[PDB]
């Protein structure tokens, strides 16, 4: 399936600096989501191979 | 290691390890800062 990667920072907080600081308080949720998605994207290459 | 320097250096920080194995890693988003701010409010003269 089409590999989709979403930046947690860009989608949630947006361009605004204030949103970035508030996002930081939450933790590694922004980061953890990226890991899951790339892995799905990486997996799709392996399947075709 | 200083993250905000070399491209290689940035990779270590996201990875969080001093030694990095061969591969492709994504470290940070790249965005272009707005160069200038332009405002276009109505030109109507009268003071409310």
């Amino acid at each position: 399936m089409t590999k989709t990667s979403v930046d947690c920072t860009m989608y949630i907080c947006g361009d605004s600096t204030e949103c970035s600081n508030l996002l930081l308080q939450y933790g590694s949720f922004c980061t953890q989501l990226n890991r899951a998605l790339t892995g799905i994207a990486v997996e799709q290459d392996k399947n075709t191979q | 290691v200083d993250c905000a320097l070399d491209p290689l250096s940035e990779t270590k920080c996201t990875l969080k390890s001093f030694t990095v194995e061969k591969g492709i890693y994504q470290t940070s988003n790249f965005r272009v800062q707005p160069t200038e701010s332009i405002v276009r409010f109505p030109n109507i003269t009268n003071l409310c």
